[PDB]
């Protein structure tokens, strides 16, 4: 048995807020002009660093220690992207028309061009940020959302009872949703209605990790900019 | 196989 | 606008009635098939498939109301999802098995026919698998098949004429929303569960999309490598990606 | 122009 489907919505909402990851900065070298490779970069050791903190995060998502240490690496392999990628978003949802990757790395999409093919990946993060900001998305959904990509991206691929305690933990995180809105005074039309949109920007999301996961490939075999053996090993589980 | 996430999920 | 003065039961039979036929392939028994003809199989049946969803698109309530620049986009941003749902609804009823057509039946065996074929396989037979363990109905597919044309292609479209095009876009997936809960309501599920089967239909869309962008690759991988030609119309949705 | 676009008004 899970101790994690024992919890109340209230107890589950502060587990993943208690949970969350700290905010990294960037290297403070303030030369301005961004070179393709200097871009790249910075993004790369960025990412690099908030994986240690996505793994520790991991294992307080109640539910996660339950599972194999396979199915562990399978779930994160299959979501790190992605998981980066909605709290890049979130983060930079009171900075209209910008990305906040680090507090002192706030870039626009015009610095997207230093890098061919980023520009596409800046507006599809920009456009669910502002997704995000017209929704008036709340941090304990955020929380909720994170999780549940944690959990869902790869359990489809679960190839040849530990999916149905997984679906189980994905259920009690709706129900946790939906308590936030009932909570928040919407109907329960609004609350369904909220439900179903919230849950279609992970589609989006998902998107938009395929996406980036082709630009990171093809960043391995241009060799300009380096790539550490643990992104190098994230990147390999997607071929 | 070696992972550096076997190793990071294991140190947690 | 009719979409949102629609009820919830005239929403459903709505998109039943607007259902495209299943559509048979060339297949030939008797003759052995090479990864070329296979993927012959594949496209020319995708082709037509093709046909039928465009005139399927317009019978979707509130897709008429949008621009035909609208139209188009959220179709060249859809339409491999489309295809891949509705292969993975026919199948449910063939366990390992994925029905292209009632005359051609493949198992992932089969599949090895063409190099990387064997992962979109696998995750197709994983998405037919899950509609079999959750019995999906095919009220509740053809609400799932609309909210793909509608929310595939809407975040990636400016003024204020242009905003109430995806706020209608945005009003008619609410009303898909109410249909589907209407609709759990009616089988006897409580508030709990109504939420619950919701959420797990909708999750099953990022799976889909995933292997619709795998799937995308693969084509564009094949237009390369040059030994399946694919149709015109094909070649267009497919550069509509990149 | 597009083979998608001419289907898709065609009447
Ligand atoms: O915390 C984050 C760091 C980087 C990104 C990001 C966005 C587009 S590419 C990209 C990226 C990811 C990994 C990487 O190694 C390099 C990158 F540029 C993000 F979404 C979140
Ligand atoms: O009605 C359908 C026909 C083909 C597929 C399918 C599945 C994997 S590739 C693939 C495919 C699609 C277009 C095409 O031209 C060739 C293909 F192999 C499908 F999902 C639905």
């Amino acid at each position: 048995n899970s101790l994690a489907l024992s919890l109340t919505a209230d107890q589950m909402v502060s587990a993943l807020l208690d949970a969350e990851p700290p905010i990294l900065y960037s290297e403070y070298d303030p030369t301005r002009p961004f070179s393709e490779a200097s871009m790249m970069g910075l993004l790369t050791n960025l990412a690099d660093r908030e994986l240690v903190h996505m793994i520790n995060w991991a294992k307080r998502v109640p539910g996660f220690v339950d599972l194999t240490l396979h199915d562990q690496v399978h779930l994160l392999e299959c979501a790190w992207l992605e998981i980066l990628m909605i709290g890049l978003v979130w983060r930079s949802m009171e900075h209209p028309g910008k990305l906040l990757f680090a507090p002192n790395l706030l870039l626009d999409r015009n610095q997207g061009k230093c890098v061919e093919g980023m520009v596409e990946i800046f507006d599809m993060l920009l456009a669910t940020s502002s997704r995000f900001r017209m929704m008036n998305l709340q941090g304990e959904e955020f929380v909720c959302l994170k999780s549940i990509i944690l959990l869902n991206s790869g359990v489809y691929t679960f190839l040849s009872e530990e999916k149905d305690h997984i679906h189980r933990v994905l259920d009690k995180i709706t129900d946790t949703l939906i308590h936030l809105m009932a909570k928040a005074g919407l109907t329960l039309q609004q609350q369904h209605q909220r439900l179903a949109q919230l849950l279609l920007i992970l589609s989006h999301i998902r998107h938009m990790s395929n996406k980036g996961m082709e630009h990171l490939y093809s960043m391995k075999c241009k060799n300009v900019v380096p790539l550490s053996d643990l992104l190098l090993e994230m990147l390999d589980a997607h071929r | 196989k070696h992972k550096i996430l076997h190793r990071l999920l294991q140190d947690s």
